[PDB]
């Protein structure tokens, strides 16, 4: 049986996710549209840059994140965005179609659309099978929602300060996630291992986005269309 | 040194 407490984390980590998912995309519009060079940088930049914002409110809404200093906030954002964005994705992405599908069809991702964007297949090979892998273990949403702030309070991470802090949060996440896959999870005996083991994979997927962005932000013709924002959280600088 | 970081993290 799971405790008052482990399920209040539960509630306002669903809470958190509702508040900053929108399902219905139609802030997408906003952006600068799609082209189908590097066609499609600006939209996609558009798209990251977006998701990064929610990714914050997201964090600040996780219990005890946003009593860590400010620097370990951002020692951990700065790290774990990528990460957060890849797994929040799951949400859009579509078995069916291989693809993110956000609403309309201009706002459908496949993998050629993500070339146009300045990145590879060393990167869309390995994070297609991410997703479908991850789309595969049919996650809760409360699990998904666990995942994604145990992600985002990994205390081996460049930078964090408060290293026992960090790791005491996301200790207590994981006993919620091991204890409501046991509880709530009909046959979910060895979900918790997978979902550690995409946790992994994220990292690897991490390295690789990284790499990539290096030779676009050295090109000022193309780190000219990214957003400010983007180019703060994924730059190189430290606090 | 992370201007729109801090603002955002309120
Ligand atoms: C993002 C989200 C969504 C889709 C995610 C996608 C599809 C487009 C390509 C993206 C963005 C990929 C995640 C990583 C990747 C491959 C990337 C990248 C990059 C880059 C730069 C050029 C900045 O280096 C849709 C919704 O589920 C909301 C969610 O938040």
């Amino acid at each position: 049986m799971l405790s008052d407490e482990q399920m209040q984390i539960i509630n306002s980590l669903v809470e958190a996710h509702h508040k900053t998912y929108d399902d219905s995309y139609s802030d997408f519009v906003r952006f600068r549209p799609p082209v189908r060079r590097l066609s499609m940088l600006p939209h996609l930049a558009d798209l990251v840059s977006y998701s990064i914002q929610k990714v914050i409110g997201f964090a600040k809404m996780i219990p005890g994140f946003r009593d860590l200093t400010a620097e370990d906030q951002i020692a951990l954002l700065k790290s774990s965005a990528i990460e957060i964005i890849m797994l929040r994705s799951n949400q859009s992405f579509s078995l069916e179609d291989m693809s993110w599908s956000c609403g309309g069809p201009d706002f459908k991702y496949c993998i050629n659309d993500v070339t146009k964007a300045g990145h590879t297949l060393e990167l869309l090979e390995p994070l297609v099978k991410f997703q479908v892998g991850l789309k595969k273990l049919k996650l809760h949403e409360e699990e998904h929602v666990l995942l994604m702030a145990i992600c985002l309070l990994s205390p081996d991470r460049p930078g964090v300060q408060d290293h026992v802090r960090i790791e005491a949060l996301q200790d207590r996440l994981c006993d919620v996630l091991q204890a409501y896959i046991r509880i709530q999870h009909p046959g979910g005996r060895l979900l918790y291992a997978k979902m550690i083991q995409k946790l992994a994979d994220l990292r690897s997927l991490n390295e690789e986005h990284s790499k990539q962005y290096r030779s676009l932000s050295f090109q000022p013709e193309h780190s000219m269309q990214l957003t400010p924002l983007v180019l703060e959280v994924f730059g190189s600088e430290v606090s | 040194k992370h201007k729109i970081l801090h603002r955002l993290l309120q």
